[PDB]
DNA sequence: GGAGGGGGGTGCTCTTAAAGGGGCAGGTCGC
DNA sequence: GCGACCTGCCCCTTTAAGAGCACCCCCCTCC
């Protein structure tokens, strides 16, 4: 039932993504630039708007602590399978990622962004985020670091 | 020439659609349309049950030298070694002046995998087309053979001799050969745990070049024209010709300097290809693994959008002219690195580190999810 | 010079024609391990020889070497004639060192074999019989001096051995570099003096605690501005600095083993692995049979 | 397969449709459709101006070895030279076995041509056709290199290296490589007038092979049943086959035995293509005239069927696996051929004298009306 | 005397540093003749260095040798010092005949030139000085002997002008096969008749209507079986078996070219073409330096 | 019968920021 | 003069949380 694989692109301006189907180009549409609207997370002092269904329901677990992730070798707890995926790393030893100048391996892309202040290499970024300034390389980035830091809520 | 900024066949009053590479049948697979059966081939052509003679008793050094590439033969008189080699590349780039300076740098490239950084003498092969018009074989090989001679004489060498066949295919070779001393060349199986592994050129020539005969074609054209749009696929496909066409040497001599342990050339096959049969020489029980991927702008996109028909992520993309695949300890690595990026002797070039030497039973491979050090436009 | 080339090529070349005779009387096919499809006879010039032919020539001359009057011989004198074999080498173009290039390791196992009993002589009327190696011998075949990272590590292990009277494998295997402090000690009574030398605590066995002599319980090694080339001090300097920076500050081992490729301008000769107890036991053994070693060793333990 | 006499493709689980030269184009003209453009290309690759140097103020030997074949390079160490040769051919014979063996003694042809008796290093190229199925590959490609191994074990050296190509037919190469001290190599420059010539193999092995190609297609056989019966195709085919496999290297040791002042390989150029290849590089003023041509029996009878194709009574007829092209003293040579003819260990074969060297310009030249000798096949 | 080869060596070394400190002064764009592209630099030792390279060199220390220290050689001595070079290219490998080989052809006109003006070294007491060249110096090289073609040519050419008294080239070219005649003559010692000689026309004046001279008026060559390889006899009929059939017996010519290639085992050497003139001269001059032979000669002058 | 559209919810890979433990480096009191 | 103790600040790593795509599941459908 997999739709044979082409590729389309939505128009709307500033909008540059591609969909590997022509099936979600609607639906990106719809979620992105369409489905305009905002809640109000239930908890009373959370006070974080969304505008999205579906991100109400993970914000739902970031407040309660039903923790339901049991690791392997260290029975611990997270409240998100990904967490865990990552922290079975430890156990397992494994160092994937690898800075390509000095060699210097690590778990994470944090890890890395901290080596990348060695090497410097800010100068070549070209992003920015227009609120503090954080010099960034990447777009996708951009709204990670407006997500985190910098909200933009109630 | 080098210094046009390209080839404009009307320069030279040829056919406006005249393509060099009209003659090859270009392939996903290029010339290693099946692997397994040219490695097979390959290590029949290189098969001798004799030459372990007891083990001579003792340790007695490998005469095929990597055992699959620069075969190292001792001679009779001087206590010297016979350090040669031979590659055949078919036409791919639409330059021919520029195609035979990459065919010499390929043929060169196996000896500098051995750091050795001079070659005494160099023979060619120079095929002709018959499905090519007597008057377009005038007009080509004579830049052809200026290419080869020209990329011979910036590794201090000469071309003298050779052989000239005709062939369907325009076919482009040489046997690079060099005697030197023991002191002069590197043994690749001293691979040690913690090593790094180092890349001199950036992956992806294949999938450039290829794309750039995808750009006439209004059929294939139209599958990747959401990738990747076409002047980055012209700057890729310049940069993939101009990196094709650098030579080895500064690498050797760096090797030399900053004690490496194995390399090899990145030639066909792929890069895990070529790890995989690097890995089965050490004589330590040694795994490469490798972390990064070194690609040039815009060319992972097309793989995935490609299908199967290229697949560098998996590391299974044959390639042309590709850079040395060094082993050193770390802190060599990153001194290695910077060095070569600015060399006072010659023109910058840069280098990655894509892995480490962890312990193994002789194999490498690749982690599930490697990243793609997009190696900017020369820019 | 002191080493004559000239008495280990005859030796080589009466050798090497009896295991000819050898093989010709046998008639049993063999091929030599040069690419050109050869005979395998061992050539009467040792220049011509392969790599892989002088390792099986050399390892068997440790079992077959014979002298003129036939008696074999007596390991110092066969040590003394493998220096003039290396001695020649290095004078005819040649490059490979006999004892520490990697290909050679089977004849310096066979050599250790041959070397490992040697127990001084007193047969003749004088009680201490001089052996025929020594020191400016060594220096004259290149096997100590900054050359290559395998002899500067031997020269390291020869000056050690001999200033701060380290004899048993054991003793340097307790050697580490931390332990091994330098010091100025520059003399305000002499202006510039400039004095220096490497130090290092004795592993004497005593009931009594406590510094009693500083001089008695630290030995060290003296510069020596003769030759600079030959300063213990200048050579432990160089060592260091062709050492990577990790292992300094280290307090496990001191002997790294050296690095296959190298070049003149290599910033890092050595690699941070130390050499086994094999390969430590090899090159003292045979640094324990020089006279100079021999004669200060007996100084020592006497008095 | 060694043993076998023949070659039968249904023994090797392959239909006996099964034809190795159906994975070429043969042409009667030969491997290369034109000579003096290709001489010109391979003049090109073996020119280069700064290899004059006003002969260093010195007698400087040519670095070209023959000017034509078999380059001679100095060496730094010892003073020594570095002999080597190439050349790839295309299956002309069915048996796989033998035709490995006739492309090892092709490679070899043009180092004995110097003097060269022994050889310490030799290469390989193996084109696999494309079209060739796969199942069929598993079975004939080992045979070429079982074949190409036994014939350089006979000629005193080893196999080490190779490369493996992909390529519409299939291409046979090898490149073999000698580092000879100077008195061991001969520079065929010394020709004087008075000496004679003398060819080591019968000439006009490619009218055969094509003749036999053609035995089983009837739009071509049926005019030659006229002339030359369908049995003499067969042996003349066998006596091809078999001495296009046997090596020069007997000749090659008693070229320096008898005063041999030049020598030359026929070898893809015929006759009269590779004497005035010869001719141009004799330091004298000296020319050439071949008064005799030893055709392959009832052969001779074919070319004129068809004097366009094969040209063999002109000179101009390809030849693969050729004889040696010696210029000896006519005292000498009435010796070189009486002891080749009959050696003391066995395996002797014939010799004759095909012309003569008179003074001239530098040109060789067949006379008008050359004679032909039907060397009787040995059964 | 003997050869001293390191001398030659020693020669060798200070006009190579001279000659590199010159190019490098001169910084021009010189290439050497060998494979790799590599910048002419003469070698200061003469084994690693191409035959183009020694060829080269050779023709120009002649003229810018300087041996002695502010102060040149005399042409005596340069064949002295050449000699020695020869010497030690065989002694380390080399299989590179600087005087007849046809490679070298060059550097032996250059010294024809500079030794074709002889000027006698003369003293107060008489031009007794004999040059510092002999015989047994010629012999322990590989000039004069049977070994290849050119050297038993110039060894024939020495022994006539040692015997026969041949004091210029036209005499030379004057003698021929059929001239020279193999005769048996008896011994003094009746039992023993075996040995012979060989004579040829001297001193034959005037034959007008049968002048009568004494009937033994040629220079005869004995036997000397001290040494079989310095016998006069044996090497002539080592020649002439060596020489094509076709020449034995015509009055043309007696020396002939030695044929380019040679095997040990070839049954003919030479070829039918005679020596040119210019050879023979080359030859003569490079022979008549010797002491001996100016003794063999000053003897005839004085008888 | 049916493949295609609509609607919904979800895991996975990537990214960033926040929290946290370890270690280097000050100032103060005691010996 | 030298050390122990408390505390502050930075470094590097691990956990926590958002973004978006590819995917599945269910339902409906008019042709
Ligand atoms: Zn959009
Ligand atoms: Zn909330
Ligand atoms: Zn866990
Ligand atoms: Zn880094
Ligand atoms: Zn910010």
């Amino acid at each position: 039932k997999k739709p044979p694989i082409q590729y389309v692109r939505c128009e709307m301006e500033g909008c540059g993504t591609v969909l590997a189907h022509p099936r979600y180009l609607q639906h990106h549409i719809k979620y992105q630039h369409l489905l305009k609207k905002k809640y109000v997370c239930p908890h009373p002092s959370c006070g974080r708007l969304f505008r999205l269904q579906k991100q109400l329901l993970r914000h739902a677990k970031h407040h309660t602590d039903q923790r339901d992730y049991i690791c392997e070798y260290c029975a611990r707890a997270f409240k998100s399978s990904h967490n865990l995926a990552v922290h079975r790393m430890i156990h397992t030893g494994e160092k994937p990622l690898q800075c390509e100048i000095c060699g210097f391996t690590c778990r994470q892309k944090a890890s890395l962004n901290w080596h990348m202040k060695k090497h410097d290499a800010d100068s070549f970024y070209q992003f920015s985020c227009n609120i503090c300034g954080k010099k960034f390389e990447k777009k996708d980035s951009v709204v990670a670091h407006k997500a985190k830091s910098h909200p933009e809520v109630l | 020439m080098s210094t046009r900024e390209s080839f404009n066949p009307e320069s030279y009053e040829l056919d406006k659609s005249f393509r060099l590479t009209r003659f090859t049948e270009l392939k996903g697979t290029g010339c290693k349309v099946p692997q397994d059966v040219l490695q097979k081939l390959l290590e029949s052509l290189q098969e001798n049950h004799f030459q372990e003679d007891e083990q001579f008793l003792g340790a007695v050094m490998p005469r095929l030298g990597i055992g699959m590439d620069t075969c190292v033969i001792p001679l009779r008189h001087g206590g010297l070694s016979l350090v040669q080699t031979t590659d055949y590349i078919y036409p791919i780039v639409d330059d021919p002046y520029m195609m035979g300076r990459i065919a010499c740098a390929n043929v060169l490239s196996d000896l500098y995998a051995m750091g050795v950084t001079e070659c005494d003498n160099m023979l060619m092969l120079l095929g002709v087309s018959n499905k090519m018009t007597d008057r377009e074989r005038d007009k080509v090989m004579p830049l052809i053979i200026q290419g080869f001679k020209d990329a011979a004489e910036e590794a201090g060498t000469s071309v003298t001799g050779g052989q000239t066949v005709l062939n369907p295919w325009i076919v482009l070779g040489g046997v690079a050969t060099t005697v030197c001393q023991p002191n002069e060349f590197i043994m690749p199986d001293n691979a040690v745990p913690g090593d790094v592994l180092v890349l001199t050129k950036p992956l992806g020539t294949q999938v450039a070049v290829a794309v750039h005969q995808w750009l006439d074609i209004p059929e294939k054209w139209n599958k990747i024209k959401l990738v990747v749009t076409q002047e980055d696929v012209e700057l890729a496909y310049q940069e993939a010709m101009m990196n094709m066409a650098r030579l080895n040497r500064t690498a050797a001599g760096l090797m030399h300097t900053f004690n490496a342990h194995a390399a090899t050339d990145i030639t066909g096959f792929g890069i895990l290809g070529h790890a995989q049969n690097l890995a089965k020489q050490q004589r330590n029980e040694v795994s490469f693994v490798i972390h990064n991927l070194p690609v040039l702008a815009k060319m992972a996109a097309v793989s995935k959008a490609c299908g199967n028909m290229f697949g560098l992520m998996h590391g299974t993309c044959p390639e042309t002219s590709g850079g040395l695949l060094i082993c050193l300890p770390r802190e060599q690595a990153a001194r290695f690195c910077a060095e070569i990026k600015s060399p006072k002797y010659g023109e910058g070039h840069q280098a990655w580190i894509i892995g480490i030497v962890e312990k193994g039973n002789r194999t490498a491979r690749i982690i599930d999810k490697p990243r793609i050090i997009e190696v900017a436009p020369q820019v | 010079n002191s080493l004559k080339p000239e008495e280990g090529l005859e030796v080589w070349k009466n050798w090497a024609q009896t295991k000819n005779a050898e093989l010709e009387k046998d008639a049993q096919n063999r091929l030599a391990p040069i690419g050109r499809r050869q005979l395998l006879r061992f050539q009467e010039d040792l220049i011509s020889s392969a790599v892989a032919e002088l390792n099986y020539g050399l390892c068997l001359m440790t079992r077959e070497a014979r002298n003129g009057e036939g008696e074999p011989y007596d390991p110092d004198v066969l040590y003394y004639i493998f220096l003039c074999i290396q001695k020649y080498l290095f004078e005819n173009g040649r490059v490979d060192d006999i004892f520490s290039d990697l290909y050679y390791v089977r004849f310096t196992e066979w050599l250790h074999e041959v070397l490992k009993d040697v127990q001084p002589r007193v047969t003749p009327l004088g009680y201490v019989l001089p052996s025929h190696v020594t020191e400016e011998m060594l220096w004259e075949c290149k096997q100590l001096g900054a050359h290559s990272p395998s002899t500067l590590l031997t020269t390291l292990m020869f000056f050690n051995t001999k200033y701060f009277l380290l004899k048993t494998v054991d003793q340097h295997m307790k050697l580490a570099f931390s332990k091994v402090l330098r010091q100025t000690k520059k003399n305000p009574s002499n202006p510039k003096d400039k004095s220096t030398s490497i130090r290092y605590l004795k592993a004497l066995g005593i009931h009594q605690t406590g510094q009693k002599v500083t001089d008695d319980m630290y030995a060290e090694q003296t510069e020596n501005p003769e030759n600079p080339l030959r300063c213990p001090i200048k050579l432990y300097d160089f060592y260091l600095f062709k050492c990577p920076q990790s292992v300094k500050g280290r307090n496990d081992t001191f002997y790294l083993t050296p690095e296959p490729v190298v070049a003149p301008n290599s910033p890092i000769w050595y690699s941070v692995q130390p050499i086994s107890r094999e390969q430590m036991g090899q090159m003292l053994t045979r640094i324990l049979v020089i006279r100079e070693i021999q004669e200060a060793i007996a100084v020592a333990n006497a008095s």
